[PDB]
RNA sequence: GCUCGCUUCG
């Protein structure tokens, strides 16, 4: 099996077919932003701080390059290490005290790493 | 001179491999007189030297060849009612390398040293096919000791003395005629002597210990006196013969080759004084006094 | 030996004894010898070095030119008065009666 | 050795048979060649082997007073009570030159 | 490379921020899946997560040895003990996945689901590895142990009542040493019961298959508009940087970043000392285009006096009070005093006679050498010059700043005069 | 003594008895302070290190510390109360040298060009050669004594250093360690650490086939036995278990855990486990068994002589041992005598301050900077040959000895396998300088241009690894680890993940390390045959500025030299600019470098600023050295070492034992620039003579020479030597004296 | 090795040709030439090295290993077999050697010299040994050589 | 070649049951029938041909 | 004066 690249992948999952797919995506520790009235500090901004709606657009640019504009800072997303064993994504829900829900939400197969782009911050300023 | 030998290299005596130690650790070697040396040399001289089809034809014969060198495959096949190890000779290597190879001859290889097969394990279906059917033994061993024998199977001989490492065709240039001889990097004189096709007259070998036990005292002698001869003339320098003689003659005058160590000039020199002088004094001293050896001034 | 840069060294500290001047015998560079050959033959002197020179015994020229030149010679602590040792009788050692 | 810091020892014999034994089996006249393959060890050496090259080569050509100076060089010591015998020029009509 | 196509936007999802596990099986393929495998159970903890699925195996299929199966049945559990079994019937029917946990915080891991169009995005609250548990042999070695101490007690037919009564052996509770006492706490017994304090939650099994998988996948999405501007994630990258990468915490000894860090009196003050000769535009230059002309014009009037156009630093700044020569010893006013005579010198003529000065001075050669060399240059036939070249411009740019220095070099000169006596 | 010595006190700031609790001692701040002489009455007074040479005394200041302990349970402080004495190095940052002028020196009666850096005990000078030795925490695969190809590493912490190997005797690979009675399977310690599935450590070890036709034997031998579980290969490690001699205290079944604590401390210490959590070490030998495996095909054997995996300890890390152990044994010494006298003596409150006995650590320091051998009992370190007495013989005698550097094999045999001269010397160590002798190829001296790295905090580093897509190794198996694409990253040894594209990472990680917000001297290197990212931050590696080149163009250019010329910027704005940076022996590997201009092409990385830099202190007297041979070079070193000359400004009012003075000494007339950088042309060893090349009077046949008369008469070569006659008059216990 | 091989036989051709034509160059006369002659000191290979150019720098009769990864050192290429980056001296002692070949000049001057301290030892050695063996024996005068019992 | 149960992962033998030959796990009652002929090549290198020196 | 270590020397 030869090695894909993630815009041949997004390309194939969109073009190629319409079914959806699970993903696991690696975020950075500290995302490009703040935590909204979260009782602070210049601390880590990770997703539960972050309220719904739309956060970032993904950009495929040509040559193979795939970046996450999450803002005003534009991060890369790279495919991470190939996952052959299985990859459950469930949901673990304890409605009850006593009593709780696991949904098996679906499969893992692929995974993407975000990196921020550290040449574009550094020649920035 | 072992003060004026450079211990140089790149010395591989016209053959351009083949390491051999030559210098002040091969003056060491053959003084020391070990039963084991490092990098043993045979010379094998051949009825037939100018032919190379009779060359390579000893030379396989006189080689050891493993089972895995000359089997194309060698797959353990699982069937249904039993389980069994299949080895496929390749015949066009055999007859590549000239070597007297057949099923019959693998199959007697076999059953020699191996967890004690019986002959009616091993079997042949094909003029180059060998199943062997192995049994749990019971000690320790059930039938997953197939595994074992995949250890091990190729790592059979099959033709050739087991001493006997690598053997090459050396050959000689010479405007008259250009012959064929045996270079062999084992350590049986007697095997190689006793080979069909080997000009067992003149066969000498490095390793003074086996030329002692096989060949006399006499033989010993002169080969060391070769040998440090040929050691010397490898650097550029010369040393009379007497020198070597009178060395060689000291070394075997009791009929075994006794080297210089503390052993084998213990076992030649008597007095009590000396002995202790050059090595293990404490010993020495208090061994003599248990037997109170009386030591002369000679 | 094969020493050629005691040779080099000596004709560049010529050249500049000659014209005043420190020359570099730096590794992988310095003064070249074309430049010290040119320094050399300015003055009027040999561009080898070589000089025509006649025996201070026989008071006659020498057949062969000599090398001459200013050689930085530096002097060792190994001298001859202080490791010449000579041993009379003399003292012994309390253990073994020996030197 | 050398001749570069060499440091070498020097023993006196107190016995008039150690000192016979000596001069005689280790006499520098008798041990010229060494009993490893009976080849000379005591030879010409550096600046020996150059000085009797050069002065042996065909272009060499003395006239009486340089012959005679270099001959009488060595008439020193026990060679002060020999005669010279100053061997015939080779070339005489020309000019009277010594090889 | 423009984006040319696939402008995928990204949603964020709170619904299953805390309810959301990754469960990954490293000795299991992809290929192969627990979809038709009936569970049974599944052990949990709330804190300290460690999962244990029990699940149920087929019998009937040729895949499992019934011989076998009777075998460990009867080496894990008794004879017809049937109280704490680890298999309901006599054959090994359920087994026992457990979990280890891969790191404590996974607050940068986040699930993806992907529609078309969007991506949303879910954190995950913990994420566990799920393994093949090797359980049920501990217990068939306990129960072997028990039988041996029954068969030692079986040795005689009838035992009799064996007056063993439990002598009152109560242990001190020994004051125990701060190191052992740590030990106690970072043992591995310790830590396992620790967990195991911890109650046990039971959960039902819900297979992808179910109607319920499908009914719960669609809390992955968030309901909201298309294009939204999010207030937070507008940090600029020169921000971005300084989060992502939080601080620690002879007289160049300062860097070029340290001076442009100190205020601009003291840039000025230990650029002149640094170089002590230079124009005014590559001061300017060097301090920078966005720092005001009069500013440094002032800084520099201060520690700086002009000769022939150029900037020289002033003596008392090189040799403070304190200071001496460094080669002779004298006190740092007659080295003032020489650079001064010297400067002016420089200021009268373009060329400096070094004799003349070495005899004015009365100095050593080498203090009127060093004065020379941070303000000349040799010249043959000629002595020693001025390094920079006469600069005009500045001289008729600023001619109220050429009269103030043409002041300062008369009182210099009479001050000179009267010390020198010239 | 500025930051370690702070830190050493803070690991031991309190120190209390069992006996009697609620009493402490406890330590807030301790101080070096200046240099001072004990010579007076219960006064200090300050001392010039000349002073201390001539007095035959020691040049040292005091080490206090201010306390608070309780006597009667009611807190006592002291503010300044000395506790030692810590000999003060030469031109350091309390030395009374530094900040000085050389009229200053003049006044102190010291040498201006004195090089300095060495300690002065009893009138006696002492220099601290530079330790060479192995880096620690890493794998090496070698051979045996007989063929086999095994595996090494040292695990060494701050507390324990433990050697573990791995061997292949009979095609099946055992562990070794002197914990354990008998070396044990591999596979038996991988299901006593946790993954107890076959398939799992098959996965970790590798997928490829020859690797499962190498490791099917040591499953066979495991299946042999019934280890199946976790508890069966604990207890069958405990039973491979010695007890240390009867250790003290009620085992009370401690097999199981004795195993799993040798398991997790005691077997690789440099890999921590988190809460008894062996993921990290089993990937840790997952790796080391795959090396072993690929190793056991071609023979890619790694090399101990290549100095990528050498260490250099220099006098700090040494002094700061041996503080740590004489600090550890005063309060363990403190420790029994307020056991012994609180319990039992009065109702007189015991204080430490009538304990506190001062000469301790004082005579430790004296002593093992003096003999020079030190004893570490608890680090069990025995080395001898640290300290050696300073040189005078010339002034290039002791600048060339203050650059030494002794080797960790301590020449007493024919190894003959670290005395040769390795490529991965260049830049760093002097190819050339080596003493001529049975000392010949052990005794090496550093390069005009080298530095010695320190540590760092290493937090960053984790940090920029984590934010850069470096994936964590516990969220997946040991068969991403078999993938061809897939690179780890380690860092000091400690395996600190997998990436992807190591190219991206690598450049980033060097991108932010010129841009200034990672350390300089932290190394970043790449193996290709074993597809790993090596990381180094830890101290003692050797590093060489180099001049960035970026597309066929230097980024330094006539510009910055002119400005660096004039004075506008120094070699820090350089370092800072992104325009020379310092290169690691392992990041140099990777890296293209070129000598010259003309030399650069395509693929340049760097350029070489000169190359007679290359050349030592000692090899750069010799004048067109590179017309040269090698052992020529090596003679001239072994003799400028020994060279007749001045030795400083303060030569006359030095008395040592042996002093050798030239009469009239001259510069020489071909210098090297390097002679003009160490100020040798000031301190000449030598005179210009005109020499003439030709053969007279058959008095020079080999290697002599003639000298002249009328020049010798003249005072051409004319020499001094003094030498010291001491003698003592002490009193004795009695109250008589010599006189 | 059959690469090695003949690489070391096209640098040998480029020394020895390089040697002939020195020594065929050069006038008769010359101290150097004259001292090889006559054999007091030197040869024409050290006449060819010190003025033509320097032969192969062979360490344990093979070229320069490699000490850092696939190359001998950092400034050449990967993987690189050309001779001036394995040890090969294209310049004279009298031109001046560059750095790479200086290195490597040196490793072989450092190799000589442990050599000679190995054999120094292991020599002693041996000579102890042989003389403490042989010692005893004697030529009597029956022309019979006999121990000393 | 090498072959794991995939209940418990543990490496899998041949054995020969009631019936036929079978792969096997040591601990657990997992088993696996042969139905048709399995091999495993390894393809040993051919001792090359060596060639006369000289 | 004994011992050991370093250092040089050929
Ligand atoms: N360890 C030693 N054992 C015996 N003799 C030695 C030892 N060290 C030096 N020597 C004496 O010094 C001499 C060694 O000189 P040698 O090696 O022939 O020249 P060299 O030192 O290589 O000089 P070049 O480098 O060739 O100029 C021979 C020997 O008598
Ligand atoms: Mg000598
Ligand atoms: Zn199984």
């Amino acid at each position: 099996l030869p090695k894909d690249v993630s815009v041949a992948e997004l390309l194939r999952e969109l073009s190629l077919t319409k079914e959806e797919e699970l993903l696991f995506l690696q975020l950075p520790d500290t995302l490009p932003g703040q935590p909204p009235t979260q009782d602070i500090a210049e601390n880590a901004c990770t997703l539960a701080d972050l309220t719904e709606g739309q956060v970032g657009k993904l950009l495929i640019r040509k040559s193979g390059r795939v970046q996450l504009l999450l803002g005003k800072v534009t991060l890369d997303v790279t495919m991470g290490t190939a996952c052959s064993f299985l990859q459950e994504l469930v949901s673990v829900g304890l409605g009850d005290s006593r009593t709780g829900e696991m949904t098996v939400l679906g499969h893992v197969k692929h995974k993407l790493v975000c990196s921020p782009d550290f040449e574009s911050l550094l020649d920035h300023k | 001179p072992g003060t004026q030998m450079t211990l140089k290299t790149f010395h591989f005596a016209g053959v351009a491999s083949m390491n051999i130690t030559l210098g002040v650790p091969r003056i060491k070697e053959i003084i020391n007189a070990s039963k084991a040396i490092s990098t043993p040399i045979i010379t094998a001289q051949l009825d037939k030297d100018d032919d190379a089809d009779y060359a390579r034809l000893v030379k396989g014969r006189i080689e050891k060849t493993l089972l895995g060198e000359i089997s194309e495959y060698i797959e353990e096949v699982f069937l249904p009612d039993d389980c069994f190890i299949l080895v496929k000779l390749s015949l066009e290597r055999i007859r590549l390398l000239r070597l007297e190879v057949n099923a019959e001859t693998v199959r007697y290889s076999i059953c020699t040293s191996k967890l004690r097969v019986k002959p009616g394990d091993v079997a042949v279906h094909g003029e180059a096919v060998v199943c062997v059917t192995p049994r749990e033994n019971s000690k320790s061993s059930m039938y997953y000791v197939l595994q074992f024998l995949k250890e091990d199977l190729p790592k059979v001989v099959v033709q050739g003395i087991p001493e006997v490492s690598r053997a090459v065709i050396h050959i000689d240039e010479q405007s008259g005629k250009e012959k064929y001889k045996l270079l062999v990097e084992g350590d049986n004189l007697r095997a190689v002597m006793a080979t069909h096709g080997v000009k067992g007259t003149r066969t000498t070998s490095n390793n003074t210990y086996e030329v002692e036990k096989t060949l006399g005292i006499e033989a010993a002698r002169t080969t060391i006196i070769n040998e440090i001869q040929y050691t010397m003339v490898n650097h550029g320098m010369s040393i009379d013969r007497r020198h070597v003689m009178l060395l060689s003659d000291l070394m075997t005058y009791k009929g075994e080759v006794l080297g210089i160590t503390r052993f084998g000039l213990a076992k030649m020199k008597e007095s009590v004084l000396m002995l202790a002088s050059f090595e293990k004094t404490a010993d020495h001293l208090f061994d003599a006094a248990y037997f109170g050896q009386k030591d002369s001034v000679c | 030996r094969m020493t050629v840069g005691k040779l080099i060294e000596l004709l560049a500290g010529k050249a500049g004894v000659l014209d005043g001047r420190f020359h570099y015998g730096t590794a992988f560079g310095g003064s070249k010898v074309k430049d010290v050959c040119e320094d050399l033959v300015r003055h009027g002197y040999n561009y080898l070095g070589k000089d025509y020179v006649t025996s201070g015994i026989t008071g006659e020229p020498l057949e062969a030119y000599i090398y001459f030149g200013p050689v930085y010679y530096q002097k060792l602590k190994h001298m001859v008065l202080d490791k010449m040792h000579a041993r009379a009788r003399g003292p012994r050692a309390v253990l073994t009666r020996q030197p | 050795a050398d001749f570069d810091g060499d440091e070498m020892n020097l023993h006196l014999p107190q016995t008039e048979e150690a000192k016979a034994e000596a001069l005689v089996l280790m006499g520098t006249k008798a041990n010229l060649v060494t009993p490893r393959n009976g080849e000379p060890l005591i030879a010409a050496i550096q600046d020996f082997l150059t000085g009797a090259y050069l002065l042996t080569l065909k272009d060499t050509f003395f006239d009486r007073a340089k012959a005679c100076q270099i001959i009488a060089s060595i008439l020193v010591g026990k060679d002060e009570k020999i005669k010279v015998r100053l061997p015939p020029p080779t070339i005489l009509k020309p000019v009277t030159l010594w090889t | 490379d423009d984006p040319v196509v696939q402008e995928i936007d990204v949603y964020l999802a709170k619904s299953l921020a805390e309810k959301l596990y990754l469960f990954q099986y490293p000795v299991r393929p992809a290929s192969m899946t627990y979809d038709d495998i009936p569970h049974l159970s599944a052990k949990i903890k709330p804190k300290q997560q460690k999962v244990e699925l029990e699940m149920a195996i087929d019998t009937l299929n040729p895949n499992y040895c019934r011989s076998k199966g009777e075998q460990i049945a009867l080496n894990v559990d008794g004879a017809c003990a049937d109280e704490t079994s680890t298999y309901s019937s006599k054959l090994m029917d359920k087994q026992t996945f457990c979990s280890s946990q891969t790191t404590s915080n996974t607050s940068r891991y986040a699930a993806a689901l992907y529609r078309q169009g969007e991506l949303h995005l879910t954190p995950l609250h913990g994420i566990l590895q799920l393994r093949p548990s090797f359980s049920y042999l501990d217990k068939a070695d306990a129960k072997h142990r028990e039988r041996e101490a029954a068969n030692e007690a079986g040795d005689s037919s009838q035992d009799e009542a064996e007056d063993d009564v439990k002598q009152i052996t109560v242990r001190f509770s020994r004051p125990e040493s701060e190191q052992a006492r740590q030990r106690r706490v970072q043992s591995y017994e310790f830590l396992q019961k620790k967990h195991a304090e911890e109650p046990w939650v039971h959960l039902h099994y819900y297979g992808l298959r179910d109607s319920r998988s499908e009914h719960e996948r669609q809390y992955l999405l968030c309901p909201g508009s298309s294009g939204v501007e999010n207030t937070e994630l507008v940090k600029s990258p020169s921000e971005y940087l300084m989060m992502l990468m939080p601080p620690s915490q002879p007289s160049n000894v300062l860097s070029m970043a340290q001076l442009r860090t100190l205020p601009l009196a003291d840039q000025i003050k230990i650029l002149m000392k640094n170089v002590k000769v230079m124009p005014f535009a590559n001061l300017m230059s060097l301090l920078g285009p966005s720092i005001d002309s009069v500013a440094v014009l002032r800084g520099i009037q201060k520690v700086a006096m002009l000769v022939q156009g150029n900037w020289v630093v002033k003596s008392d700044i090189l040799y403070p009070k304190d200071s001496s020569s460094p080669h002779s010893g004298v006190p740092a006013e007659v080295l003032c005093r020489g650079r001064d005579f010297v400067m002016w010198k420089f200021t009268q003529s373009r060329w400096v006679v070094r004799k003349e000065v070495a005899t004015v001075t009365k100095l050593c050669a080498e203090d009127v050498k060093d004065f020379l060399e941070h303000m000349a240059v040799v010249r043959i036939n000629k002595g020693w010059e001025f390094i920079l070249p006469y600069d005009g411009e500045f001289i008729k740019k600023h001619p109220d700043v050429v009269q103030r220095q043409h002041m300062l070099w008369t009182g210099i000169q009479a001050k000179l005069e009267k010390v020198y006596n010239l | 003594i500025n930051v370690e010595i702070k830190k050493i006190m803070k690991a031991n700031e309190k120190v209390t008895s069992d006996a009697d609790p609620m009493w402490y001692l406890k330590y807030l701040n301790i101080y070096v302070g200046l240099p001072d002489v004990e010579e007076s009455f219960n006064v200090t007074r300050p001392v010039s290190p000349h002073e201390c040479r001539l007095r035959d005394m020691t040049y040292s200041a005091p080490i206090t510390v201010d306390i608070e302990y309780t006597r009667g349970s009611q807190r006592i402080i002291r503010n300044a109360l000395p506790i030692g004495r810590m000999p003060i190095m030469l031109r350091s940052s309390n030395c009374v040298l530094t900040g000085k002028t050389p009229a200053e020196f003049a006044k102190l009666n010291e040498c201006p060009l004195d090089p300095g850096g060495y300690f002065i005990v009893k009138g006696v000078e002492k220099v601290i050669l530079i330790q060479e030795q192995l880096s620690k925490n890493r794998i090496i695969v070698e051979a045996d004594r007989k063929g086999a190809v095994g595996a090494s590493v040292t695990s060494s912490t701050h507390e324990k250093k433990s050697r573990t190997n791995m061997a292949v005797k009979q095609g099946r690979f055992y562990l070794r360690h002197n914990t354990l009675s008998e070396d044990i399977p591999i596979v038996i310690i991988f299901k006593a650490m946790g993954v107890e599935s076959d398939q799992e450590i098959v996965q970790m070890i590798g997928t490829e086939e020859h690797v499962m036709a190498a490791f099917g034997p040591s499953l066979e031998e495991c299946q042999k036995a019934q280890i199946f579980t976790q508890m069966q290969a604990l207890k069958y490690i405990g039973n491979k278990v010695r007890r240390q001699r009867m250790w003290g205290g009620g085992p009370k079944k401690t097999k199981i855990e004795e195993a799993r604590e040798l398991l997790a401390s005691t077997i690789l210490t440099h890999v921590p486990v988190k809460e008894f959590n062996f993921r990290a070490k089993c990937i840790y030998t997952a790796v080391m068994v795959r090396r072993v495996i690929l190793a056991q095909g071609d023979n890619k054997v790694d090399d101990r002589d290549y100095y990528g995996n050498k260490r250099l300890e220099l006098a700090g890390q040494l002094l700061s041992l041996l503080f740590e152990d004489l600090f550890k044994k005063f309060n363990s010494e403190m420790k029994k005598i307020a056991d012994q006298v609180i319990p039992k003596q009065r109702a007189a409150q015991f204080d430490v301050v009538k304990h506190m006995r001062q000469d301790q650590i004082t005579n430790g320091m004296v002593n093992a900077i003096s003999t020079g051998n030190w004893s570490l009992k608890r680090f069990k370190m025995d080395r001898q040959g640290v300290t050696q007495v300073l040189s005078r013989l010339s002034y290039i005698s002791a600048l060339g000895m203050m650059t030494r550097i002794s080797s960790q094999f301590e020449k007493t045999r024919k190894v003959s396998g670290p005395r040769s001269l390795q490529p991965s010397q260049w830049g760093m160590l002097c190819p050339s300088d080596t003493p001529e002798g049975e000392a010949c190829g052990l005794v090496k001296n550093l390069a005009l241009m080298t530095h010695i790295t320190t540590d760092m905090e290493d937090g960053p580093i984790v940090k920029l690894a984590s934010n850069l897509g470096v994936e964590d190794v516990n969220l997946l198996c040991g068969e991403e680890l078999s993938y061809p694409n897939v690179f780890l990253v380690f860092l000091n040894g400690n395996i600190l993940g997998v990436i992807r594209d190591h190219k991206k990472l690598v450049n980033t990680f060097r991108l932010m390390r010129r841009a200034g917000y990672i350390n300089e001297f932290v190394s970043i290197s790449t193996n290709l045959t074993d597809r790993c990212v090596y990381i180094s931050s830890d101290g003692g590696r050797l590093c060489r500025p180099y001049i960035i080149v970026k597309k066929q163009k230097p980024a330094v250019t006539n510009k910055h030299m002119e400005e660096l010329a004039q004075g506008y910027r120094n070699f820090e704005d350089f370092l800072h600019e992104s325009l020379v940076e310092y290169l690691d022996v392992n990041e140099e590997n990777d890296c293209n470098i070129a000598l010259y201009e003309h030399t650069i092409n395509k693929d340049t990385t760097h350029l070489e600023i000169e190359p007679f830099t290359l050349l030592g202190v000692c090899a750069g007297l010799i004048p067109y050295p590179h017309h040269n041979q090698s052992p020529r070079n090596t003679y001239q070193c072994a003799m400028g070492k020994q060279a007749m000359g001045t030795i400083g400004y303060n030569q006359r009012n030095r008395i040592d034992t042996l002093m050798y003075l030239l009469a009239y000494p001259q510069k020489p007339m071909v210098k090297t620039k390097t002679i003009e950088l160490i100020e040798f042309e000031k301190l000449p060893a030598g005179q210009n003579a005109t020499v003439a090349v030709m053969s007279y009077s058959g008095y020079d046949i080999e290697d002599a020479l003639v000298l002249n008369k009328a020049s010798l008469d003249r005072g051409f070569g004319r020499c001094l030597v003094y030498k010291n006659a001491k003698c003592t008059l002490k009193r004795y216990t009695n109250q008589t004296f010599d006189k | 090795e059959t690469l090695e091989a003949l690489i070391l036989k096209e640098l040998s051709v480029i020394r020895d040709h390089a040697g002939s034509a020195c020594l065929r160059e050069l006038d008769k006369s010359n101290s150097p030439l004259t001292m090889a002659l006559c054999g007091s000191k030197g040869s024409f290979i050290n006449i060819s090295q010190m003025i033509a150019c320097v032969g192969q720098q062979a360490i344990s009769g093979s070229r320069v290993p490699d000490g850092f990864e696939n190359r001998s050192l950092p400034h050449f290429e990967k993987h690189s077999k050309l001779p001036a980056a394995k040890g090969f001296v294209a310049n004279s002692f009298y031109s001046g050697l560059t750095p790479t070949e200086f290195f490597f000049h040196t490793m072989a001057g450092r190799e000589g010299l442990v050599d000679t301290a190995v054999k120094t030892a292991e020599t002693g050695y041996m000579q102890r040994r042989l003389v403490k063996s042989l010692e005893d024996l004697c030529s009597q005068y029956d022309l019979t050589v006999r121990s000393s019992t | 070649m090498l072959l794991f149960c995939p209940g418990c992962g543990n490496g899998l033998i041949v054995e020969e049951g009631q019936r036929c030959h079978r792969f096997a796990c040591n601990t657990c009652p997992y088993v696996h029938n042969i139905t048709r002929k399995v091999t495993n090549r390894k393809y040993p290198k051919l001792k090359e041909v060596d060639d006369v020196l000289g």
